[PDB]
Formats: structure tokens, sequence, C-alpha cells
């Protein structure tokens, strides 16, 4: 899943 | 250590909400002993709180209100706590009391002046936790008690954006009600109405609008209207698309994405809705005989069957009746609207792939793995 | 909404309980019946003032509709928490998935059904074992709270429980004689799901009471469930059990040091030779009956190569990693069988690694033979 901290489904994130 | 498992017993005590047990322990007890006993950092489960902490995430009200108005605890003591899966560092009790919704915990650590705008380790406030479940009513509380509504998150996300993407419309119209800033931008550039467009939230989309709320590209070179268009939000794009201040190219590609997008969702799946937008923008392309907005396609790739994707209605046409094609073509329109920036436009092209191989095409299935493989550098 | 119950579910809602008793003063006896037990949707949930106020976790609004108005207990809604969407729950159901203990002990006390069932057949006692709020569940199954009721798959608490890794709620519900050897629809155990999620303690405290071994439907069992997710606290722990053969153990150790090898997480090069080792010389240690494996033909996805046959082979690859792959590879596939899900995975990523290399024709073959196996 997308991590909660950021919305942005376009952006990078280690989830 | 014998203090120790005293210690631990409190701990329990505090967290199953047995708070005759919890008097018992504490009464008479020595300053120090107290201190020690309401101090002990107890780890359990993947969380690590005090007595305070636990019994405010549990919604022990009575033991908080015992540890408050009889004990001096510190109301300002962090720990670690596991809400379903996700993890959270730096937590207080009240941030704890907000997230889990339990708003006479909310009330009696409020009344005791707990830092209502105390930061986790990603910088999220109490304000924010209950926005995420969306609680309106621990929301209300809260922005009437000074907390702050405008404090962001570890990457600049804000309460409006929160409650903007969970589809809280209620939370959304009160914060906007509050003086909040619609026009906030994350890190990366997107807003509230780019949240709120990927989710297909269309109240809130409706609400930021009559807020005033301003079309921005992000980062990634999206508009809240691209962003639909992507996620296959037919009503968000019809909606957008009714704003008055959008450009005609801007609407054939609103328009194009959308109907390419159609074709290659693993949840949104529909040709008949692929064809139809495509075939809309196009005819929207050649209204002036004398000045037709011709597409600058991109030279083709083997993964796509080689194929170039239509310049003119009849081209268009030529491939209404032909599923593959038209699912080639989604793929290379998606590629073309989107490849110029930074984002993930390998999704549809696995799925696909995927597709191919329940149907036994092993060679083009392993050849759009290959281009999703390759565009990812 | 904007009616006289608009206002009433407004106020349950959001805990304002005097404003709702003065909304309902002097009013007829059926006027309030009526009003209490209107279905409201909004945000996303179908609630009665009492659901709603019992999923907000209002323990005044509860404990005022149900001593005053005396409203039904029975009446079920639908409530949306962050992750899913739930059909026919009482407030008691909410109150308990929520993690409300006051409004729990308000509803049991009141004579709320402690196992009404959900379109899920989900009791309030499974989703306080999901929640792993141990204060909730020793309280219902101390006010007759059934644990032998499952759910629509047969996932009883025990399972999920074991799943979700609340050690506490299992040595309780173990305690209270919950069955440890129930099976689920796809015949799995709580065992293998303990075994999955790699909780060393719940597996401690389920072969503390003499926990079954069994097969599942895909036919693995705990230590095989455990190999492949490459859990190897956990089946080095498990391996310690009487009814486990010299076969059954081998097999798990060459299926984990196997899996070792392409698991994308959990990629331990080092672990994969020193298992694949271990287990070679287990099988070489008495030179009269040697355990030997019977080898499956060469495929051409992994170079031709054939599995190592004596421990001269594995010391041979041993500083190979790309024939250590190929060799975790064959093993699974000879281990796990050539018609399981979670064969294929392993193959494409070890295919998308050399795609990244550039080695575009060993991810092709690669590729090919994981479709075909798909
Ligand atoms: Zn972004
Ligand atoms: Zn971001
Ligand atoms: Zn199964
Ligand atoms: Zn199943």
């Amino acid at each position: 899943t997308r991590t909660p901290n950021c919305n942005c489904k376009y952006c990078s994130h280690p989830v | 250590s014998s203090m120790e498992g005293l210690a631990g017993y409190v701990y329990k005590a505090a967290s199953e909400g047995k708070v005759l047990t919890l008097a018992a322990l504490l009464l008479n007890r020595s300053e120090s002993d107290i201190r020690y006993l309401l101090g002990y950092v107890s780890q359990q489960g993947g969380q690590r709180s005090t007595p305070l902490i636990i019994a405010a995430r549990n919604g022990h009200a009575k033991v908080v209100r015992l540890l408050l108005e009889h004990y001096r605890v510190q109301t300002q003591q962090t720990g670690t706590v596991r809400f379903d899966g996700y993890v959270i560092d730096g937590a207080t009790a009240l941030w704890c009391a907000a997230g889990a919704g339990h708003f006479e915990v909310v009330k009696l650590l409020v009344s005791h002046g707990a830092n209502v705008n105390h930061t986790t380790v990603t910088n999220s406030t109490p304000l924010r936790a209950a926005c995420f479940d969306g609680r309106l009513d621990i929301v209300k509380y809260l922005v009437e008690n000074n907390a702050n509504i405008s404090i962001a998150n570890k990457y600049d996300n804000t309460c409006l954006m929160i409650a903007a993407y969970k589809g809280h419309t209620d939370v959304v119209r009160y914060l906007l009600e509050q003086r909040a800033d619609p026009n906030a931008k994350a890190h990366c550039g997107a807003t509230a109405l780019h949240f709120a467009a990927e989710a297909g939230h269309i109240d809130i989309v409706k609400e930021l609008i009559k807020w005033r709320a301003a079309i921005v590209v992000n980062g990634h070179g999206m508009t809240p209207l691209k962003v639909a268009a992507e996620s296959c939000k037919a009503d968000v794009v019809e909606l957008l698309l009714s704003h008055a201040d959008c450009d005609r190219r801007s609407r054939i590609e609103a328009l194009e994405l959308l109907g390419a997008s159609f074709a290659n969702d693993r949840e949104n799946y529909d040709i008949m809705k692929t064809y139809h937008y495509l075939y809309l923008a196009m005819l929207e392309r050649f209204q002036d005989g004398d000045n037709i907005l011709e597409k600058e396609v991109l030279p083709p790739i083997h993964a796509y069957g080689n194929r170039t994707e239509c310049r003119n209605p009849q081209e268009l046409e030529a491939i209404r009746q032909d599923r593959d094609a038209l699912h080639m073509e989604g793929l290379i329109v998606r590629e073309r609207i989107l490849g110029a920036d930074n984002i993930d436009v390998s999704h549809p092209i696995i799925y696909r792939g995927a597709v191919y191989a329940d149907n036994m095409e092993f060679e083009q299935c392993i050849k759009l793995w290959l281009h999703a493989l390759h565009l990812r550098q």
C-alpha cells in the first residue's frame, strides 16, 4: 500500500 | 528489579481499564515510586507506552482521569503506538486518543492542558490523526481549543489534504470554513484538489472549487484534471471540464488520457468508454478544417505491436472494432501524455502483459514487461 | 439531514447527549421509538443512533439510549473502517471492533447478543481478537462469547489472533480451551498462519498446546510454509518436533535454503548455501543408506544445470551466485511441486534482475518458463 504520510500516488516513498 | 514487576502490573491495570486496581497499586506510594511506576515505558505488542499513553489509546477514561487528577502525570510523555499495521513514533496520549476516536479521553486530556499541537516523528498532529479517521466531532473540539489547522507533516501534507483524500466531505468543508488554505502544496506540489481528484471524491472536488482552489501543476507535471483523467475518474473529468478556465488543448489531452486509461486499468476496464473518449478527442481536434490541431505522435515501439497512434478520425475509426488495437492505442497515448514526466507508467503495461499471458501470448507479454522495466530508468 | 431524525442522529454521532435528550423532551413514546430506530446513511455508513454512538465510542449517549429510551440492541447496519466495509453489524460488534470497552460493557450488561453474526459471520469476539484488545476479549469470553464461531471461511478467533501476532490473546484463547486443530476453508490451521507471519512466540505457545501438524489445501505443512516464506527462525524452532521424520526435515532445510535465494526482501545469499550444504551433509551422514535425492530433469531456463547431488557439487558452485540462484530455483520447483502458485514469482524476480543487468535472453527464458508454469 501507499504511505499514509503522503497521499500522492505519483510519488515514490518507501511505503 | 522488584519494583519493575509492580510497574508491569500498573501498566496492565491501566491497559485493561482496571481503575480501582490502579488506584490501589498507586495509593500511598512514595513520590519517587509514583514517578517510576507512571513513567515506566513498557514494551508490548510492538508498542512502547506509559500507563497514561496506553490508557488513552485504549480509551480508559476513568484511568486517564485518575492519573491526571490525582497523580500529576506528565501530559506530554511520548511513546510508540501501532494503529492496525502502521506504527507511530513520538505519540502523546492526546494524539493516540484522537487517532483512536476516544472523544471523552480527548476532552479529559485537553481540559488538563495537554499540548493540542504536539507533533509526532512524522510531524503528525492530533488534528491530523482525527482527520484521517474523519471524526468531525473530535476535529471540531480540537480546532475550537486552539489546534493549529495549518501544521503540515513530514511531506507537507495538510489536514485538508488528508481529509480530501479519504473522502471526509464534512471535515473538508469544516476545515475550509475555518480559513484553511486550500492552495497549500505538498512537498511534490500536489494539492488537496489533486488528492481528491485521484480518489474520485466528487463532492470534495465541488467544495474545494466553491472555495476557489487554484488549479496548479505539481512536480509531476499534472493538473487535478490530468490526475482525474489518469485515474479513470470520468465524473471528476466531466465536472472539471465544465470549468471554463481550461484551454482547448488541455480539454483534448484530458479526454485522450481518460480514454486511453480506460483500456488498461485492472479495476476500471471499459473498452466502450475508451473508444468513446478517444474518438471525442479526435473529433475535437478536427473541427476547423483550416486550423486542425495535429497531434505529434511518438515514433513506434516494438512492445506495442509496432503500431502508430491514430492521427486522424478515419484512422481512429479503422480500429474501432479491433480490441487489441484499442488496448495498444491506450498504452501508446498514456506513454505519449505521461512519459515526459517522472511517473511510474508501468502498472497498465504489466496488466496488459498478464492478460496476454492468460491467453497464451507469452511473446507479447514478455515484450510488454521488457518495455515496462525499460521505462523505469 | 435536516429532519428531526437528522438532528437526533447528528447529536448521537457527535456525542452531544444533552442536546439529544433535549431534542427528545416531552415527546410521545412511539415518536421517540421511531426517531431512534431510523437508519441514517451518511459518510459511507448506514447506521442507527445507537450504532453510530457505539462506533464512535460515546458511552454517555449509549447509556442514555439504553437505560432511558430502551433502544433495541439487535439493530444492524453497515459500518466503514479505513480498510473494509461490514454489513449487518450490531452496536456491540462496532464497539468491539473500534475498541470501546465502556460501550461494550454497557451493551452486554443490557442484554446485547454477544454472539451476533456479521454477513461475514464475524462475531464481535473475532473483531476484538483482530484488533488485539485483550481486555475486550476477556470481557466477552467471560460473558459467554462463543470462542468456536468462525467466519464464512472457517477462520476461527485463534487463527486471526495468531496471524495478526497478538501473543497474549492467543495465550488466553488457548487457556480457554479453544480448539487449536481447527481447519479453515483452505484446510489451513492456526499454526500455518503463525508460521507464515513469522511470530515465534505464538508458534511456541501453539507447540506447547500440542498443535496437531497437518497439511493444508495446497499440500503445505507449517514447516513447508515457513521454509517457503524464508522464516528461518520458525523452521529451526519447529524442527524440534517428535513426529518430524528425517525426510521432511531435509526437505524443509533445502526449501528454506532455496527460498533464501530469490526472495526480494529476504535475499540472504550466505544462508542459501548454508542451509543447502547443511541438508546435504545431513543426507550424507551415514554412508550405508544415504537418503539420495531423486533429482529432476534439466531445464533450459536454468542453463541446463542439474541440482547438486553430492557435497562436492555444492562446494563447487559455492562461489558462483548465478548458479546458486539457479539452484534455489530448481530446488523450489522440485520441493513445492510443478503446480503451485508461489513458484513463479521468484523466477520472474530473477528474470527482472537479469533484464536490469541487460541479460536479456536469460531474462526471456526465465520468464518463458515462469509463464508456462502459470
Ligand atoms: Zn507527488
Ligand atoms: Zn509525496
Ligand atoms: Zn490456504
Ligand atoms: Zn481460504
